[PDB]
């Protein structure tokens, strides 16, 4: 049940945690993300 | 002595004094086009 409970909460469908993936890299994000509270950053550079 | 007439502005790539010149330039390498293409990965986590 408690298994359960967790595959509901976080959503593990069969390719990872719903939208997002996580790699070696880092986050990789294949959905929106829309945050409550203010957000951090170090630096913001977009690929060429 | 000596007469030395020379293209310039929108004669750049005219000489008018004949020094016979034989330089004969080389043509550019052509270099290869690398577009960058960033499609959405299904995890291969899946796979495991």
């Amino acid at each position: 049940a408690m298994t359960i409970w967790i595959l509901k909460v976080m959503n593990f469908t069969i390719d990872g945690m719903g939208n997002l993936r996580i790699t070696e890299k880092g986050l990789k994000l294949e959905g929106d993300s829309e945050f409550l509270q203010p957000l951090y950053a170090k630096e913001i550079q977009s690929r060429p | 002595t000596s007469i030395a007439i020379t293209g310039s502005g929108s004669c750049r790539h005219l000489q008018f004094i004949p020094v016979a010149p034989p330089g004969i330039p080389s043509s550019v390498t052509p270099p290869t086009e690398v577009p960058d293409r960033d499609p959405e990965k299904s995890s291969e986590d899946d796979v495991y």
